[PDB]
């Protein structure tokens, strides 16, 4: 532990915080809104036969 | 049916174990207890001569 120093490796939590631009891409993308809720979303029907 | 009770009708013992563990495997090493130690930083290093 003479040569690398940088906090010993205590990074990813500023400055390394990437994902945001990749949520970024996520949100301005054309996906579907894919689900297996039946898009009703309280079906409730005796018990979530799901 | 005993009439004298003589360390041996003796019930409810408690057995006086000791306090401590003899591990006789050998444990000698000079070598070790002779020679330093040193912290190093990564696994890699050296010596100039």
């Amino acid at each position: 532990n003479y040569g690398r120093g940088r906090e010993l490796m205590y990074q990813l939590e500023k400055k390394g915080k990437e994902i945001k631009r990749d949520l970024e891409k996520i949100l301005l993308s054309g996906q579907a809104r894919t689900d297996v809720l039946a898009d009703q979303y309280l079906t409730n029907s005796a018990a979530d036969p799901a | 049916n005993p009439t004298l009770f003589v360390s041996y009708d003796q019930n409810g013992k408690k057995l006086s174990f000791a306090n401590w563990i003899s591990v006789l495997s050998p444990q000698d090493t000079p070598f070790v207890s002779m020679t330093g130690k040193e912290s190093i930083n990564q696994t890699i290093f050296s010596w100039q001569t």
